[PDB]
């Protein structure tokens, strides 16, 4: 957090890049750092590579290679998932009558429906694209 | 894509230009859904994307109910809709697996390691020749645009003097602009979370900054401004690297009539002008369903090598000869004629930028290979059994060519009857059913009208040279 | 309750008067995420997006995940509604059943063919009833090593129909040849004719055995969609 | 028992003793690694004339030749005895006496000084209606320079004076460890050993290295050379 | 220690089945909280 | 194989007549013979 | 590997957030017309 895309880069990024070139059946390897402080590194296999296996030998070099990493960032957590292409299906919820309201069914995707979608078989990700409700305080600076 | 440094309610209204014309396309259009502020390349507020569902494919069977039509059609939103930088309708590939939209995608790579600048203007030369090639629609960079920043920087020593902590105007300066994620309340059974935040109003602007306070050790009210100060700065907003070094993706698509593997050249042409104009030092890689495109056609020349040997060394085992096996394939060319032959002339009748060589020619043409030695075996079998048995070679491949024609031209004309529905399918997956058939069926026309006129004529020539017994 | 958010009690003046929160903020009930704003037919909508795992079938799955939303809609509040606006899945099946139609009407072609050469009911029909069992045993063979029914599979089975029959083909022509050459019964002619015959039978087999063979070595995905080929009409050639 | 099942074994189980370590054990971190190839070469980094110290060759192997050298075709794995640089402060005991200071203080103002200030963006994304901008705010607050170590404030005295870090101590651009001598040949030194990867050849593999330094030697430092202490490719080749 | 059944449902087995999800093979999920302080979530896995 | 070492001995009632603290004896000595490591800067775009 | 006992196993699920009193308020119906049903037998809440 709070750093530059440059820093990104030469702190976490590359570093982490070097820990991932030696394993096995990589085809290639595409990196991302921005300026909100956040990076992606994106590794891809030969066909072949069984991606349970390989889930599991990136993980193994991660390990040494979090140490290197800077600690605010250690403290954040990093992140090691299977990945997808492409979506399969895209589904909307949506009131007809007007009877019902965004926020409302916005809660009720991320509370109702998507927890059981994501637990069904050959699912693996769901991206939801409303919020659920939640808390807000929202400051005064001056009346503080 | 909007300009940059948009807002989210800038990129909503472009959206709604966008809605209102596919849900104007009533014969072809069915549906829409439109998410602001995601998209694949980066989540950013600038950013947009929409899922539009057209009708059913019995609903669209007129020219202007085709999906190429939308899409030239909804190509026009670039120029219609002037605020955002690029509004682009595109398929999806063949295999979805292997890639979100069809198209080619590119990397730039600073090899040299000259620059990001220079990089840039690397890319921005490569834009505007594509802009002006005629075999090429749409190529856009993938990614981030370069964007002004706001920078602050904090007097390290005055904030001493004050007394106020970096540390601590990390954390006031945290909440108040950006979120804070505290704890968890519960609301109808389930866990959600508390956020802590300052009001809209607060942290708009720059000058809101100067509403905000620091408390020092001495416990009494610091105004920001008496430690920072904030000017306006250009930068990246996300750096790319492919395989080490720094890059930049650049995705386009092909005209309307012309190949894959031929924008893929351009492009390729395109950056060769790279170091005559003045940017060396720049190299590219292919990447996605680009570089499987140009792996499968590599493949190719080894795959047929490698088939016709096998054929080769069977023969010759199965028959005890080197001379016979070699007749046999002396006679492949006459199929591969009518398989290439028909394909190109199709392409050109047909106007079909898919009826080239592909994964799909490559099978075919094995087909017919295996097709013309069929043929060639069952003349050539019979003759080597009558020549054993006493008769003169002439007299002997004469014989064969007579007994052995109705059976071959049935065989040959069933397999040819047989991919006629491949070769005139129209429905879904037409141009792959059309692919493997326009190359078998081109073959069987060959190999009947020529082929079988040239078995007898090698076998008898080979044999004359080495002397059966 | 957000009411208990401003009751929260944070500091005394020194006049001796509470501060709570509510006199520094405003608490409201509002978002996880301010992000995104979607759409459905230009009005508000939430959406899920699903993206696969990998080792799956599309079709499958996507009948899993509808027969899920069948329970859950009765719990639905009233006004809730749900359409898919992105589904890949139909095109998968009319891709499917188009290959299904082709396969159809090539063997009635070939069946023609044969017809137009063979001349009676009885010649043509032994040829044609080797497809039933050519095909489908070379499904069951394929589905022992894990080659399902895909486009490509199916490809390669109608690429083989006018290939499996050509042994069929190539025997019965010549009984029937030699019948009227000799006029022999049935039985005495099929004998015979299977001398003169299993040469070629033999090195016809061979030979489009062995042009897919080399198929099936090379690797990558060209050489998952290559095996798909090869297996099928390896397979198809010897049951022949 | 395979090797990577077994090291993801380990480490998962390791995630359950880490809130029970001590706060520096952790901050340092903790590492799980496995058994595998063996060494086919160790290059040594060494500085003929006395111009750079072993701090300094360390440093910049780790910066520089340890990249370049993992993506070398054949390289599994690049490992540097050493490490880089570390700003040091060194405490006088009696100018902390002096000024009524304890080594604790030093810290406290070393924490709060040495910061990375992160702010948000201006737009925000429940944003008012008419924001026309949104970009992000940055903060550059943290120190870089031995200089910008020694003014860091520490006190005010009675007189009224300043009292900084310089003060009360010596602040340098230090070793990271000073435990280990390393030198060849007399000569200052560093050491890298690489590692081959899964299913390669070795023999190639060490061209490659050899071909990759070609190029890395012409941008080194002055007064740097590059020579093997180990190779074990002369055994491989010549038992072929 | 010392957490009655409740907090531990709201602190600690919600918010981790809440991370649950994404497992291939995964046919049911049982969980139980209590007043010792425990808690335990139970996978269940298809055959295979 | 074992070797002479030192161990310092603090006495907490002299101590504690004098006014000062256990872990203020603890802290100083940690920091002043033993050393610590505060936080990370960058020098040459690497944390160190 | 199995503790179910031969006994069918009902997870009566409050899907609707009612709360654990009116969960339990359900079950006890439940349990009411199953101890009437000739085709029940022993059917026994299973936890505290
Ligand atoms: C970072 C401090 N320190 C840095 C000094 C290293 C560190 O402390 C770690 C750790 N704790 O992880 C170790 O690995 C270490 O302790 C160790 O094991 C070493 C060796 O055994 C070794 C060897 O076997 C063969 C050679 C080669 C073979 C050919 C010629 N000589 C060399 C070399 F000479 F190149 F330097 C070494 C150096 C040390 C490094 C130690």
């Amino acid at each position: 957090p709070g750093a530059s895309a440059e820093t990104v880069e030469n702190t976490v990024t590359q570093i982490i890049e070097q820990q991932m070139n030696g394993l096995d059946g990589l085809r290639y390897i595409s990196s991302n750092s921005a300026g909100n402080g956040q990076a992606s590194i994106q590794l891809n296999f030969e066909q072949g590579v069984d991606p349970d296996i390989a889930q599991v030998q990136v993980q193994n070099k991660l390990q040494s290679a979090t140490a290197l990493l800077p600690e605010d960032v250690q403290r954040q957590g990093v992140t090691v998932t299977k990945s997808g292409a492409s979506f399969l299906q895209v589904i909307a919820f949506y009131s007809p009558d007007n009877n019902l309201s965004d926020s409302d069914i916005k809660d009720y995707v991320n509370s109702s429906i998507k927890e059981p979608l994501s637990r069904v078989a050959g699912v693996g990700e769901v991206q939801v694209f409303g919020g659920s409700y939640a808390m807000r305080i929202w400051l005064d600076p001056a009346k503080l | 894509q909007l300009p940059p440094n948009a807002t989210l309610d800038r990129t909503g209204k472009v959206i709604d230009t966008m809605t209102n014309f596919f849900m104007n396309e009533k014969d072809t259009v069915e549906s829409i859904f439109t998410v602001s502020g995601f998209s694949f390349t980066g989540v950013g507020q600038n950013a947009g994307i929409g899922f539009v569902k057209l009708k059913d494919w019995s609903k669209r069977t007129t020219p202007e109910t085709q999906i190429g039509s939308l899409i030239q059609r909804g190509m026009a939103l670039n120029m219609i809709i002037k605020d955002a930088s690029y509004v682009m309708p595109l398929q999806l590939p063949a295999m979805p697996e292997l890639g979100v939209t069809a198209g080619f995608n590119l990397q730039l790579k600073d090899s040299s390691g000259q620059g990001h600048e220079k990089l840039i203007a690397a890319r921005n030369t490569i834009l505007g020749l594509a802009s002006q090639d005629k075999r090429l629609v749409g190529v856009r960079p993938n990614g981030q645009e370069d964007t002004p920043q706001y920078q602050i920087n904090v007097d390290q020593a005055q904030a001493g003097a004050m007394g106020v902590s970096i540390a601590e105007i990390n954390n006031t300066m945290r909440i108040a602009w950006g979120g804070s994620y505290i704890n968890d309340f519960v609301d109808r059974g389930r866990v959600k979370k508390v956020y802590v935040q300052g009001d809209a109003g607060s942290r708009m602007m720059p000058e809101d900054l100067n509403k905000w306070y620091v408390r020092n050790n001495k416990g009494e009210m610091v105004p920001f401004s008496a430690f920072a100060t904030g000017e306006w700065t250009y930068g990246s907003p996300r750096l790319e690297r492919y395989n080490g070094v720094s890059s930049v993706n650049i995705q386009g698509t092909p005209a309307p009539g012309v190949s894959s593997g031929d924008a893929m050249k351009a492009m390729e042409e395109i950056i060769g002008k790279l170091p005559s104009m003045g940017l060396q030092g720049f190299d590219y890689e292919w990447t996605g369903l680009s570089l499987e495109e140009r792996e499968s056609g590599a493949q190719a020349p080894f795959l047929y090598a490698l088939s016709l040997l096998i054929v080769f060394l069977c023969l010759a085992a199965l028959y005890e000869s080197w001379s016979i096996p070699f007749s046999v394939l002396l006679v492949v060319p006459l199929g591969v004629i009518g398989a290439i032959v028909l394909t190109y002339l199709g392409m050109i009748i047909k106007g079909d930028p898919n009826l080239s060589n592909n994964i799909y020619f490559q099978v075919a043409i094995i087909a017919v290979i295996g097709l013309s030695a069929k043929n060639a075996i069952l003349i050539v079998e019979f003759a080597k059994e009558l020549q054993e048995k006493g008769e003169d070679l002439l007299d002997a491949t004469l014989h064969a060519a007579k007994m052995r024609l109705r059976p071959i031209i049935m065989t040959t004309l069933a397999f040819g009857f047989g991919v006629l529905p491949l070769a005139l399918s129209t429905g879904a997956g037409a141009g792959s059913q059309h692919s493997v058939g326009f190359g078998v069926l081109g073959g069987v026309l060959s190999a009947t009208f020529l082929g079988i006129f040239f078995i007898p004529v090698f076998y008898v020539w080979i044999r004359s040279i080495f002397k059966y017994k | 309750t957000p009411e208990q958010f401003k009751n929260i009690f944070l500091k005394n003046t020194a006049s001796g008067a509470e501060v709570r929160l509510k006199d520094v903020a405003r608490v409201e009930l509002g978002s996880d995420n301010y992000q995104f704003d979607s759409k459905f037919n230009g009005k508000p909508a939430a959406g899920l997006a699903i993206k696969i795992a990998t080792g799956a079938n599309a079709l499958d799955t996507a009948e899993a995940v509808e027969q899920r939303l069948s329970e859950l809609r009765k719990n639905y509040p009233t006004g809730l509604a749900d359409k898919l606006a992105y589904d890949t899945t139909p095109f998968i099946r009319l891709s499917i059943e188009s290959v299904v139609h082709t396969l159809i009407e090539a063997v009635i072609l070939v069946f023609i063919v044969m017809f137009l050469f063979l001349q009676n009911w009885r010649a043509t029909i032994i040829p044609t009833l080797a497809v039933p069992v050519v095909v489908l045993g070379t499904f069951a063979v394929i589905n022992i090593f894990g080659f399902s029914i895909n486009t490509l599979t199916m490809f390669a089975m109608v690429l083989a129909i006018g290939l499996l029959v050509d042994d069929a083909i190539v025997v019965v022509e010549n009984v029937e040849r030699v019948m009227s050459e000799d006029h022999t019964d049935p039985v005495t002619a099929t004998s015979r004719s299977m001398q003169q015959i299993s040469g070629a039978l033999v090195g016809i087999t061979s030979v489009l055995t062995a042009v897919f063979v080399p198929m099936a070595f090379f690797g990558g995905t060209t050489g998952v969609i290559y095996r798909q080929f090869s297996i099928t009409l390896v397979t198809a050639m010897v049951l022949s | 028992v395979d090797p990577d099942i077994a090291q993801v074994q380990v480490q998962n189980k390791l995630q359950s003793a880490t809130a029970l370590l001590p706060e520096d054990v952790q901050r340092q971190g903790v590492t799980v690694t496995k058994s595998g190839a063996s060494f086919l070469q160790v290059i040594a980094f060494y500085s003929p004339d006395n111009n750079l110290s072993d701090s300094d060759i360390k440093d910049y192997v780790n910066s520089s030749i340890k990249e370049p050298l993992s993506r070398v075709a054949g390289v599994g794995e690049v490992q540097v005895f050493g490490g880089s640089y570390a700003m040091r402060i060194w405490l006088d005991p009696a100018k902390l006496t002096s000024y009524q200071l304890t080594p604790s203080d030093i810290a406290t103002a070393l924490q709060a000084q040495n910061s990375q200030v992160a702010v948000g963006q201006l737009g925000g994304a429940p944003a008012v209606q008419g924001q026309v901008l949104n970009a992000t705010v940055n903060a550059q607050s943290l120190l870089q320079t031995p200089e910008q170590f020694k003014n860091i404030f520490l006190k005010n005295t009675a007189s009224g004076a300043e009292v900084r870090l310089k003060d009360v101590a010596r602040v340098e651009l230090g070793s990271d460890n000073y435990q280990f001598d390393s030198k060849f040949n007399g000569k200052p030194a560093a050491g890298l050993a690489i590692k081959i990867a899964t299913g390669a050849n070795a023999l190639d593999t060490a061209e490659a290295v050899e071909q990759r330094l070609s190029e890395l030697r012409k941008n080194y430092p002055t007064g740097l050379a590059d020579k093997l202490a180990y190779d074990t490719t002369p055994f491989i080749r010549l038992s072929i």
